[PDB]
RNA sequence: CUCUUAAGGUAGCCAAAUGCCUCGUCAUCUAAUUAGUGACGCGCAUGAAUGGAUUAACGAGAUUCCCACUGUCCCUAUCUA
RNA sequence: UCUAAGGGUCGGGUACGAUCAACUU
RNA sequence: AGAAUUUGGACAAACUUGGUCAUUUAGAGGAACUAAAAGUCGUAACAAGGUUUCCGUAGGUGAACCUGCGGAAGGAUCAUU
RNA sequence: ACCCACUCGGCACCUUACGAGAAAUCAAAGUCUUUGGGUUCUGGGGGGAGUAUGGUCGCAAGGCUGAAACUUAAAGGAAUUG
RNA sequence: GGUCGGAUUUCCAACGGGGCCUUUCCUUCUGGCUAACCUUGAGCUUGGCGAACCAGGACUUUUACUUUGAAAAAAUUAGAGUGUUCAAAGCAGGCGUAUUGCUCGAAUAUAUUAGCAUGGAAUAAUAGAAUAGGACG
RNA sequence: UAUCUGGUUGAUCCUGCCAGUAGUCAUAUGCUUGUCUCAAAGAUUAAGCCAUGCAUGUCUAAGUAUAAGCAAUUUAUACAGUGAAACUGCGAAUGGCUCAUUAAAUCAGUUAUCGUUUAUUUGAUAGUUCCUUUACUACAUGGUAUAACUGUGGUAAUUCUAGAGCUAAUACAUGCUUAAAAUCUCGACCCUUUGGAAGAGAUGUAUUUAUUAGAUAAAAAAUCAAUGUCUUCGGACUCUUUGAUGAUUCAUAAUAACUUUUCGAAUCGCAUGGCCUUGUGCUGGCGAUGGUUCAUUCAAAUUUCUGCCCUAUCAACUUUCGAUGGUAGGAUAGUGGCCUACCAUGGUUUCAACGGGUAACGGGGAAUAAGGGUUCGAUUCCGGAGAGGGAGCCUGAGAAACGGCUACC
């Protein structure tokens, strides 16, 4: 008798185990961003997938829907806040087509790299 | 109705605490108590001017109508002062997005103030448990 | 023991329900009093939530009321003469509700002389003043007057001796008396 | 089962207490008292979780056993004494007085009243009935029985209790156009100026209510608490005055100052 | 394949009241069974109105087992006309 | 030692009463 | 006031004997199915498969199968003003 | 009784493919991923198997209803070239 | 843009609501407010027809459907806010001259059917006056 | 993230299944395992069996202490400080565990109690009880036993106990002390017509029975039965008291009695203040505990409507002796075939009754999903059931209670 501790998984494995295209693009991302696993790429795909799940449900609603106005602005605000969403694209329609590695651009090691201080992404 | 030959049981059938004093004489030799069941239902003239006792009557008895008010079609009048109604309804199965016909047989008590035949439509008012299966009392007859 | 529940005997369709909920105390019953006449003996029953109940046995007397005259008296009980439920309760002189019994009819007889004063069956001026005012109302009935000659009255037990411990009733009058007399005189 | 329960698990306590689900297996079960278990503050939640005047349930017992806290002018040493709507809490220290009113979000809000406003309280009459020896009495929403009321007092009205003696000072009749306070339901904590009510013989009355901003809503009669004539009420309303702003308008107000 | 018949015993059934060998072989029934029942069939010498195979009901018909019962018995004793 | 059910014949201006008698359950 | 004891009743565990249902399980013998193995016998079907094939029904025969009656073309004929 | 024109109903027939189909073919087997006129019945890999068993009908032959254990990676349809 | 990317009005429009007339009662009495008052007193005055708000009324065709609303515990699901260093989490927290203290939160949504109130009245049913006890009277 | 691929052929297009593929708050197992946070965990088979040790006890200022206990208060010769034991009052019916039973049963949402019980809490609420009620009487307060304790003991053993001797209550069992006033009955006498009286009794609450009131849309007259408050006996006549519900024989009041009779303080702590004819005189505070009735809260019991998996190789089922309904009664806290006597032949079913199965506790929920669905839910919350299988029962407000008792297996 005590309130259970809520937990959830944060990654999704791809449906097909072996395809040349995905096994290349994902490894290109890991090598160019210095990531240890493929799970660190599945995590971003999972996180982006939930983002486009909510943005599709909002867009299919009527314009000036009180729920869409509150949730659409809040969703854009978070992506604008962390730099994934640019300031010029705040229509809730550029959310659906952002990218996979737009999130990887804002991670600590990439940004630590960008302001010098590493002179290599692995450093 | 047939007035059910009122004094027919082994005990003297009378309304409790309704005393008709024989020392004094006046009109309406037999005092009759009655009431309105409420909720807009009227008291039929048979209940007011009858001679039946029917302690389960909602107008001249000790039971009160409260709770649910239902409507059904009479399918059996073979008991004594109790009938069976059939309440049809449509049950929605969400998988197929459509309905199916269903029914329930409700045994309800009918007062001698009313006359009910098979096929008639009546409204029954909820009362306290009268018998093992009876929970409703006829309050208005809508067909003849 | 005796249970009042309903998960026993079959439903309306005739199906026999399975066993469920070993007998509970809040659905119990007990054994009938089967009250007799004479040598009063009443036992105490402890019911739910305290609430003492009285299981009368062998009751001697009772408080019977004359509805027309609006008086009540304590009178002895002679015996049971009719019972609408079972004829054996008549034969065994069992005291239950709605049972027709005889009563001594003496307290009712003595009160009538004090109140009305004329007679039943067959001194100071403060008395007949009341008697004169209490006149034109000593003509009760011919079916009750004749009983005072025999010294017994047809009463009806309106009380529950096995529940309250009391045997209280009323004297049969008017239509009710005429109904039960036909039952008793039939042969 | 076999008798009354005595423990109240967390995740089963009323949600308006704002008890964190972790940090404890149980919740304070309110004792028998003037108010329902579902709608009850009791002081341990009020003293510790609301006022932060205690760190544990042991310090709450220390405060109460010294006769500091009092409800309706009486000490009420019980740690889980149920304190409900319109109850007045007086603390001798800090010279503070409180009245239990619902926030616009449906929660009991900490409301500080003056000394004079702690000298009375309002109670919604629940039944007007004759007692023994033909003595009429009124039963308020907090279980208070007051003998010999005004003959014009009928059910659903609000009376004013002196809280020094149980006597009634003045009463507000339940008529159209009176300021009301919604107690219970989805519209809990709103103030709305009755426009009309529907009869519905049989039960479950309905009343139509529209607040100052002309937002109309309907609630059951038993959830309505008249608190005076339209405009000035008979008690000090909490901040917000029961407006029920939308979530879109609420965030702009929160964004107004930062 | 061969000799042969008028035709070479078909369907069925069987150690059956019909099988010598025989107390046939296997199973069951029993502590133990030349008894009984169920199977098998190169059947000395079963078999189709010489009627074959079945068959509910019926039988002072033959046989086996089981329950009840008991002087049939262990093992005799006593009483009456 | 009791209880109950199972009948005949007479009776209304143009529902009830009286009387008698069966062994069957 | 009151113990042991005692009458009748109700509730009624439990035991015995049967009955009924269900689930497992032995069984001489009988008769199928499946699979394997270069087993013995023939060649029934696929070509007009060398008697066109197939269906229902009945009988017969080592075995596939054969034959009678009616039917179909999935025929080997879309065809004789 | 024939001839010409029209018409309603019937047995079919010829051409084409708007369309359909895996194809053979089809004026319905069309108006079916642009998926909905109403309704009844039946099927869910091949064997075991229309078998066992239990019912029910029949004088009988048999009819109707109708499994499971087990076994298998294909059986099967229409056309193509030999 | 009459303020410096935020809203007011007299506007050409569109889209959704309400009332009235065109044969169109789409129920009402005892009485209050008499109300919107022919009420007008000199340009703000003494007096119109009751639901626009009410207590009780004979009566009162029945459903299906759809909209809105109250109910559908908490946790969980979706979801807003927020430094658990991130995250899963949790319901925290934040700001001061930090000497005295001040203060935002702990939302919102979904939650079949059944039951309840509600507006609509297309669609689908049901009933009415025919050897007239048919309605107004 | 609304996706498919390999396998029948010499080759082809299909039907079709087999195989692959991804996930699983679905388990188990294998190999391997450096860090922080978080975390299920004898459910599946066996609701099979259990050594051992714990899991229910409890005190204040305010029930009872001569501990032949501890210490000194020193304000104390009755006690008044702390405090073992025991009597008393409460609690032990909560919690925790498990999922065997259970298929309109449980349960979910939704209703009712105008059909009932409710310790505790909160708010109100007994002037009426000297019973021949003028010596019957203690009302500055009335009795008994017993534990703890001393000592004699019995059994191998148990939370076993006996005989003897003490002593307390908020233990048990008795019991009075307070105003009036009004009303209803009896009723002396003058003696009368218009008749009033001295005096006496009754009149709280609780129980039981019977009866009465508990009314109410609108306005005026006729003479009587007799005047009815006061008469200028012409009659002015009004005040005539009447709550709630949709609904009541309701709340409530009244009359007549009944009860073997409930309750109506013989209780405790602290503070000690006022008045005099200064007597242990009369008054006087804040609390605690308890108590009748109602309300309230914590609940309980029953109950309305709709809704549950697979099965016809389950189609008819229920009614001997209860099935469906009526009348009456008994029982119950209450309603009710809950049970009994008499009576009627009723009730459910292809819209699937009834029977069988479930490797079935039901929901809130879980996994996977474009949409639609499929599968699972012993298990952190809600409701139910059980303590090895049955049944029965004491205490209590509440148990068919098992860390309570009784009997059988
Ligand atoms: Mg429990
Ligand atoms: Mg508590
Ligand atoms: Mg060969
Ligand atoms: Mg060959
Ligand atoms: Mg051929
Ligand atoms: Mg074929
Ligand atoms: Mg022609
Ligand atoms: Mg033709
Ligand atoms: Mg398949
Ligand atoms: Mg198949
Ligand atoms: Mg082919
Ligand atoms: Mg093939
Ligand atoms: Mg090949
Ligand atoms: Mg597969
Ligand atoms: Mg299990
Ligand atoms: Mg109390
Ligand atoms: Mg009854
Ligand atoms: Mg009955
Ligand atoms: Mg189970
Ligand atoms: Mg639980
Ligand atoms: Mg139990
Ligand atoms: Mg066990
Ligand atoms: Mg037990
Ligand atoms: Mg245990």
């Amino acid at each position: 008798p005590r309130a259970p501790r809520t937990y959830s998984k944060t990654y999704s494995t791809p449906k097909r185990p072996y395809e040349s295209s995905r096994l290349d693009a994902e490894l290109k991302l890991a090598g160019e961003f210095g990531l240890k696993n493929k799970k660190e790429i599945y995590r971003i795909s999972f996180q982006l997938s939930k983002i486009r799940r909510a943005a599709r449900d909002l867009l299919t609603r009527d314009e000036k829907d009180p729920k869409r106005l509150f949730e659409g602005n809040a969703l854009i605000r978070r992506l604008v806040r962390v730099g994934v969403l640019s300031e010029d694209k705040k229509k809730l329609d550029y959310v659906l087509a952002l990218k996979v590695e737009d999130f990887l651009e804002r991670r600590l090691q990439t940004q630590v790299y960008k302001l010098g201080l590493a002179k290599s992404v692995h450093h | 109705s047939t007035e059910l030959t009122v004094q027919s049981e082994r005990a003297f059938q009378k309304q409790p605490h309704i005393f008709n004093n024989p020392k004094v004489k006046t009109s309406k030799r037999t005092k009759r108590w009655y009431k309105n069941a409420g909720l807009g239902f009227k008291t039929p003239k048979t209940a007011i001017e009858g001679s039946y006792i029917d302690k389960k009557c909602p107008f001249t008895g000790l039971v009160s109508i409260r709770g649910k008010i239902l409507t059904g079609t009479v399918v059996s009048t073979k008991m004594h002062r109790t009938i069976v109604i059939r309440r049809a309804y449509l049950h929605y199965i969400p998988k197929y997005n459509r309905y199916e016909k269903r029914h329930k047989n409700v045994p309800v008590h009918v007062s001698p103030a009313f006359r009910v035949q098979v096929g008639d439509i009546v409204t029954v008012g909820q009362c306290r448990p009268i018998s093992k299966t009876v929970r409703f009392n006829v309050v208005k007859v809508s067909a003849a | 023991g005796i249970s009042r529940d309903s998960r026993h005997k079959r439903s309306a369709t005739g199906a026999k329900r399975a066993q469920f909920r070993k007998k509970r105390k809040f659905e119990l019953g007990r054994q009938p009093a089967n009250t007799k006449i004479g040598a009063k003996r009443i036992h105490s029953v402890r019911t739910r939530g305290g609430n003492k109940k009285y299981r009368a046995l062998r009751i001697e007397t009772g408080n019977f009321s004359w509805a027309s005259e609006g008086i009540s008296k304590k009178t002895r009980i002679a015996g049971v003469v009719y019972h609408p439920s079972n004829n054996e309760l008549v034969r065994t002189n069992t005291l239950t509700k709605a049972a027709i019994v005889q009563i001594d009819a003496t307290p009712f007889r003595q009160w009538f002389e004090a109140h009305y004063g004329q007679t039943l069956g067959k001194k100071s001026k403060n008395a007949e003043r009341k008697w004169a005012a209490r006149a034109a109302s000593a003509k009760i009935e011919s079916s009750v007057e004749s009983q005072f000659s025999a010294g017994r009255l047809y009463a009806c037990i309106s009380s529950r001796p096995g529940q309250s411990g009391r045997c209280d009733g009323y004297i049969l009058e008017g239509e009710e008396l005429a109904f039960y007399l036909r039952r008793l005189t039939a042969k | 089962a076999r008798g009354p329960k005595k423990h109240l698990k967390r995740l089963a306590a009323p949600h308006h207490w704002l008890l964190d689900k972790l940090s404890g297996c149980y919740a304070p079960r309110p004792s028998a008292g003037p108010h329902k278990l579902r709608e009850s503050l009791p002081l341990i939640v009020f003293l510790r979780n609301r006022l932060k005047y205690a760190l544990n349930g042991r310090e709450v017992k220390a405060i109460l056993m010294q006769r500091h806290v009092k409800v309706d002018g009486k000490v009420r040493t019980d740690t889980t004494y149920p304190a409900g709507f319109m109850d007045v809490i007086t603390l001798d220290a800090t010279n503070e007085n409180f009245r239990l009113v619902y926030d616009v979000k449906g929660r009991f809000a900490v409301h500080r009243i003056t000394d004079e406003e702690a000298s009375y309280k309002l109670g919604k009459v629940k039944k007007v009935q004759l007692g023994k020896k033909g003595v009429p009495y009124v039963v308020t929403h907090d279980g208070r029985t007051i003998r010999y009321p005004d003959p014009n007092i009928k059910v659903n009205d609000t009376v004013k209790i002196d809280l020094a003696s149980g006597k009634i000072t003045d009463f507000i009749k339940f008529d159209a156009g009176k300021l009301v306070y919604v107690t219970g339901g989805r519209n809990l904590g709103r103030i709305g100026t009755i426009v009309h009510k529907e009869r519905h013989d049989g039960g479950f009355d309905l009343v139509h209510i529209k607040d100052s901003l002309d937002n109309t809503f309907v609630t059951r009669l038993n959830n309505v608490f008249v608190i005076g004539e339209q405009g000035k009420p008979y008690i000090s309303l909490p901040k917000g005055k029961g407006i029920k702003l939308s979530i879109a308008e609420e965030r702009d107000r929160r964004r107004a100052q930062q």
